[PDB]
């Protein structure tokens, strides 16, 4: 019965499916009336490669007026799931300006896995249109998998918490990543 | 050498700190929400504590080395004279795997990137400098413990011997809470 726990947070702007993608995850159904801002931590028994492990998984408020709140849940972090959402070019954008370097500051050597969230909104319509209201377009896959490269995450997952397509894949590479033990210091020193 | 000392020598974002916040602000912010409040709860956690801004906010106890195979347990307390750690100097084998452990205190308020830097010295060569970010903590009157990750102390002809070292811990508001100088010296075997 009792298991590896392993400690997982979720960053990310706000607005980006952070707590949803979390209630699904336990509830298994995508809420129906309101949200909460904050997703009460709690974990998750989760089968990987035939291993019995355990997740502690921590929502997180991504306003800034939580700048200094907010880190006060990195330390024991095992892994990272980094969240931007594929109907917001904005928040893909402040990946590399916000949130990897709070990350790459406050949880050095820890792995990141970029997630993109609510792909169901990539080919909706009315999405299409709002965002060309303002000239863009939803993400590409191709511009979410470099961005994994250019900050240098274990891997890339995109999902949607609505459809729940790809959500379940989204945590076993989290544990996948949490399991995986070779980094840091690189050599120094001396 | 102790020329070439500073070949050896030789081997050596920007995030941004958040605008300061108390933790009475903290928790007046979004007073409404009910899962908010909770998260602050959770965090910080189910109140009350210390406010009078006259005792420091944190205070570091002790650094201790873990290590298996070491027939002593190694520390040095910091709430005693930190003066006279100029006056000994502490045995570390060559080449084994250590990890340290820091265990201190805040009373008033989040301490906001806390970390510890550690400049190391020979013959008034800096050798290393190294960090370890311990992060951010908020106030409770159970003391915290945090382990470095596994390192390996050096070995060879060249390591063994006598080390100067300048300890200090900050944070990512430039606080300095502590600093002192101690010895360190690099033996084929433990002392005791
Ligand atoms: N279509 C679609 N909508 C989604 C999906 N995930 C979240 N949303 C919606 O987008 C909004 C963002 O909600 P939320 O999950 O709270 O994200 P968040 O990052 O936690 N926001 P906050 O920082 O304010 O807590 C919600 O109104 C929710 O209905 C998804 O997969 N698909
Ligand atoms: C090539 C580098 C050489 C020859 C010397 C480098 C040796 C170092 C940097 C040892 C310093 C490490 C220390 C002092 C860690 C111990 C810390 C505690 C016991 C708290
Ligand atoms: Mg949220």
């Amino acid at each position: 019965m009792a298991a590896i726990r392993k400690k997982l947070v979720i960053v990310g702007d706000g607005a980006c499916g952070k707590t949803c993608l979390l209630i699904v995850f336990s509830k298994d159904q995508f809420p129906e009336v309101y949200v909460p801002t904050v997703f009460e931590n709690y974990v998750a028994d989760i089968e990987v490669d035939g291993k019995q492990v355990e997740l502690a998984l921590w929502d997180t408020a991504g306003q800034e007026d939580y700048d200094r709140l907010r880190p006060l849940s990195y330390p024991d972090t095992d892994v990272i799931l980094m969240c931007f959402s594929i109907d917001s070019p904005d928040s893909l954008e402040n990946i590399p300006e916000k949130w990897t370097p709070e990350v790459k500051h406050f949880c050095p050597n820890v792995p990141i896995i970029l997630v993109g969230n609510k792909k169901d909104l990539r080919n909706d319509e009315h999405t299409r249109r709002e965002l060309a209201k303002m000239k863009q377009e939803p993400v590409k896959p191709e511009e979410g998998r470099d961005m994994a490269n250019r900050i240098g995450a274990f891997g890339y997952m995109e999902c949607s918490a609505k459809t729940k397509d790809g959500v379940r894949e989204v945590f076993e590479m989290a544990t996948r990543a949490a399991l995986q033990a070779r980094r840091g210091k690189k050599k120094s020193g001396c | 050498t102790a020329e070439q000392l500073a070949q050896i020598a030789a081997e050596n974002v920007n995030y941004k700190p958040p605008a300061q916040k108390s933790i009475q602000e903290i928790q007046e912010l979004d007073k409404d929400d009910e899962s908010l409040r909770k998260y602050k709860e959770a965090l910080l956690g189910r109140v009350a504590v210390s406010a009078d801004p006259n005792v420091p906010n944190v205070v570091v106890t002790r650094l201790t080395l873990v290590c298996s195979t070491a027939p002593g347990p190694l520390e040095l307390d910091l709430t005693g004279d930190l003066e006279s750690f100029k006056k000994q100097s502490f045995v570390l084998k060559e080449g084994v795997e250590y990890r340290i452990k820091i265990s201190f205190r805040v009373n008033r308020e989040i301490v906001s990137g806390m970390k510890y830097i550690q400049h190391t010295y020979r013959k008034g060569v800096k050798i290393d400098k190294t960090d370890y970010m311990v992060g951010s903590y908020g106030p409770r009157a159970e003391e915290y413990e945090f382990l470095t990750p596994m390192e390996e102390a050096p070995k060879g002809m060249l390591a063994r011997g006598s080390y100067n070292i300048k300890s200090r811990f900050t944070d990512d508001d430039r606080t300095d809470h502590l600093s002192w100088e101690w010895n360190l010296t690099i033996k084929k075997e433990w002392k005791d």
